[PDB]
């Protein structure tokens, strides 16, 4: 008995459709399958239960599932993806009885990046804390097509791209934070390891 | 409803005086399940009488087999004594080797 | 012929001191192979046929676990049904359950069954599609709704299409020498003088399996339906069955009468007369 | 084999 | 549905601890899983009924106890760093839509020494004047650094009320020293407000980091303050500049 989720990470922009694959192997004639969602918050939330004798297709809003017994698959499709869908998704298989074991797949991470209508990439030096001793560089307002890479240096720390959502202004932006307490650390070379847009605004 | 038991008293094999056999009392068609069944020898209750596990027919009425091993003789007379809530009196059915 | 497996549950409450009693028995066709009774000091699932004895301890632990949990659930079901019918605690009540599978030509489920009764009357039954229920009365509809909400039909269908068939097939292989063998009746005709000028002819069928059999008397080819004394098929006590048919006939006219016997284990029509 | 217990609750009547 | 205690735990190598799982849906079956990044949920042990336990995929170093229908205990007899994980109790049924079949999970860290435990230092970095003039928006950055284990909950508070609008926090804490097993952690958060909202001196911005660490029962005889469960905060007021 085995559940295989071959995909590790999937990245789409808002409104794009996405399919998460699940392949499984079973000795039992009779079994059921689960899909669970795990939002960044950490909890597990139930999405669907399909028994081996149930139907091929079902739609619950923007969610749909294709159960194909002959191919041993249970693909999960999200139509018109939204930032809210960002999570790890788990596929699961289990026999019908108390003695049977619920078996989980490796999970697939879905990231839904926002459609940045007016991109304005820039790297800013944030004013420190007059209490402690650090300097912070913020790379922000870039398109979702931009990828933030790791730092080559051990003492420079760079986060991955983070999705900001200003509710009342209907505005979404991307950002990544870099910091170091070393002398050589300037904002002009903080994101050198990443491929950044040509017209990135560097203030001085 | 409440259904009264049908009773059959018979042997496992055709009776042969001097040969080891089993004396059977089949009770069936009854509801509810509680039933008093005794096997008698010359008017006396036989001990060490076993019975089958309680089961039921398609119409939900119960049936049970009560049995004991015995050796028939010309002299000895056997019977089944059955009591049930539907019966105001215990029903005695004599063993007839030709039935 | 066409093979089947059936389990029979009886759960009975008593007004006197004591917890409700649960009894389960299992059958493959007309052969009992297993029993459970909650009344024993430490209740245990027990073998009732030799071909089941080969199953290891894990099988017996599994059976017992299932029946113990059923014992506790039925105690609650009995209270629930008392409430639906507005009955007092003074009476004794009985739930009966009968379920199992028939084997098809292709080795898959032909049909599943799962019927329950309360106090000897139909209560609720699983429909042939194994997705819906038929209730007998308004009280049973309360059970129906509860079971539809809890999606019990899916669970039963899982069993009736899955493990019921698989295990039946396994039992039929393990016990093939008896379970897949029909035993023809041993037949004979007895003659008992019932008065001066009449006599009873009795047609005996003994030691047959399965229980299904037909015994009919004829006089010169004509059916003696209304004059035939025909007893219900009874167990011999050794897993075979017995039956007899009798007619009262005028003395010296015994040759006119013929007994006819039909049974799976008989590949040809059988006709007997009394033989001096 | 009788109907085995479910993973969840065994439902009463 | 199913409950779990505790939510967070720090243990020293060799020490014992028992995770509690409870379920009041009269389920027959209960399951313990561990989650590890990339392995998914792997079954440790399960229970088919009261007084019955069976081994899962990864039972090694664990024991279980099913004392009643309700409760299913997972014990680590001799804690090893490899048991650092997120643990999930499960009790699946047929009404997944109405009922919670997984507990909230417990985060457990087994470290080699309890003096490896450190609370976060928390700092707030004020928006650049360049961002304000260029985008008319103002991004505040919060930085929680130096903490171990990675048992933290970061939240933003504007004028005494917690905000989610305009907030981004890293998915997982970052290892400060990737080459070490006991590496202390860093976490970053951003809060983006409009320029005028930041330019109001009456507005008050607080980055709050809840840290779970040592409890009252733990021994501590070091110079530095016992790194107990605590809240560390940094704050800033609006600035017209």
């Amino acid at each position: 008995q085995k559940v295989t989720q071959a995909q590790t990470e999937i990245s789409v922009v808002e409104k794009e459709d996405v399919t998460l694959d699940c392949v499984y192997e079973t000795r039992d004639t009779t079994y059921y399958l689960f899909w669970y969602k795990q939002p960044p918050s950490g909890e597990l939330v139930f999405l669907i239960r399909r028994n081996s004798f149930d139907e091929q297709n079902e739609i619950s809003g923007r969610y749909s599932w294709n159960f194909q017994k002959s191919t041993s698959s249970f693909n999960f499709t999200i139509t018109a993806s939204q930032v809210v869908d960002s999570a790890v998704y788990f596929c699961a298989l289990s026999g019908f009885y108390n003695t049977d074991k619920l078996i989980f797949g490796t999970g697939t991470r879905l990231q839904v990046f926002p459609n940045i209508q007016n991109p304005d990439p820039a790297v800013y030096q944030l004013r420190d804390s007059k209490s402690s001793d650090k300097s912070v560089c913020l790379f922000t307002d870039f398109d979702s097509q931009t990828n933030v890479s790791q730092s080559k240096d051990s003492d420079v720390y760079i986060t991955d791209k983070c999705v900001l959502d200003m509710r009342s202004m209907d505005f979404k932006s991307n950002s990544a934070v870099a910091w170091s307490n070393k002398s050589d650390f300037a904002c002009a070379n903080a994101f050198n390891n990443s491929i950044i847009p040509e017209d990135t605004f560097f203030p001085s | 409803i409440q259904r009264t038991p049908k009773i059959q008293v018979y042997s496992r094999h055709p009776a042969e005086n001097g040969k080891s056999n089993f004396l059977n009392c089949y009770v069936s068609g009854f509801h509810p399940s509680d039933i008093e069944v005794d096997l008698l020898k010359n008017g006396e209750r036989i001990e060490k009488v076993e019975h089958s596990d309680l089961s039921f027919s398609k119409d939900w009425s119960f049936y049970l087999l009560y049995y004991t091993e015995f050796t028939p003789t010309e002299k000895d007379e056997y019977a089944c004594r059955v009591n049930h809530v539907t019966l105001s009196q215990p029903k005695i059915v004599k063993w007839d080797r030709d039935m | 012929g066409s093979h089947s497996m059936r389990y029979f549950y009886t759960a009975m409450s008593r007004p006197g001191r004591g917890e409700p009693r649960f009894i389960a028995v299992g059958y493959v066709d007309d052969t009992q192979f297993v029993r459970f009774d909650s009344d024993a000091a430490s209740p245990r699932t027990e073998p009732r046929a030799p071909w089941i004895e080969q199953e290891g301890p894990e099988y017996w632990d599994r059976n017992t676990q299932i029946f113990k949990t059923n014992t506790q659930t039925y105690r609650e079901s009995l209270r629930n049904l008392r409430g639906y019918y507005n009955q007092s605690e003074a009476g004794s009540h009985i739930i009966q359950r009968m379920y199992g599978c028939d084997l098809g030509p292709d080795g898959r489920l032909l049909r599943g069954h799962d019927q329950s009764a309360y106090d000897g009357k139909d209560y609720i039954a699983l429909n042939e599609d194994l997705s819906s229920w038929t209730a007998a009365d308004t009280a049973a509809q309360i059970t129906q709704r509860k079971w539809e909400a809890a999606r019990v039909a899916e669970q039963r269908r899982a069993y009736l299409e899955g493990l019921c068939v698989e295990w039946l097939r396994r039992y039929l292989e393990n016990g093939k020498e008896t379970l897949q063998r029909a035993d023809p009746p041993k037949t004979h005709v007895t003659h008992h003088p019932v008065s001066d000028h009449e006599a009873t002819l009795r047609c005996w069928a003994l030691g047959f399996y399965p229980a299904e059999i037909t015994l009919t008397w004829q006089r010169d080819g004509e059916d003696q339906t209304q004059d035939t004394e025909l007893v219900e098929t009874r167990p011999a006590g050794d897993r075979t069955f017995q039956k007899w048919a009798a007619v009262v006939v005028p003395s010296g006219e015994e040759q006119r009468y013929t007994c006819h016997v039909q049974h799976e284990g008989l590949p040809k029509p059988l006709t007997l007369r009394w033989e001096p | 084999l009788p109907e085995p217990l479910p993973q969840g609750q065994l439902t009463a009547y | 549905g199913v409950t779990q205690t505790p939510k967070f735990q720090v243990l020293k190598t060799g020490q014992s601890m028992t995770l509690q799982c409870a379920q009041d849906m009269n389920h027959n079956s209960m399951y313990w899983y561990r989650q590890d990044p990339g392995m998914g949920l792997r079954l440790i042990y399960y229970s088919a009924s009261e007084g019955t336990t069976d081994k899962g995929e990864v039972p090694n170093g664990y024991n279980v106890s099913r004392l009643n229908k309700r409760e299913f205990s997972l014990r680590l007899e001799s804690a090893a760093p490899s048991q650092t994980s997120v643990y999930f109790c499960a009790s699946p049924g047929l009404a997944g839509e109405y009922e919670q079949y997984f507990g909230p999970g417990t985060r457990l860290t087994v470290t080699e020494d309890l003096k490896n435990v450190f609370p976060p230092e928390v700092a707030v970095f004020e928006p650049s004047e360049a961002e304000i003039s260029h985008t008319q928006k103002a991004t505040l950055v919060c930085l929680a650094t130096g903490f171990y284990p990675d048992h933290v909950e970061l939240s933003w508070w504007v004028n005494g009320k917690e905000v989610h609008s305009g907030v981004c926090t890293d998915p997982q804490p970052l290892k400060e020293q990737p080459a070490l097993n006991d590496s202390r952690y860093a976490l970053s958060s951003r809060l983006r407000v409009s320029a005028t909202f930041w330019q109001n001196p009456r507005n008050h911005f607080r980055c709050q980091v809840q840290f779970y660490g040592l409890s009252e029962n733990d021994e501590w005889t070091q110079d530095r303050a016992k790194p107990v469960t605590q809240i560390v905060s940094a704050e800033a007021w609006g600035r017209a500049d």
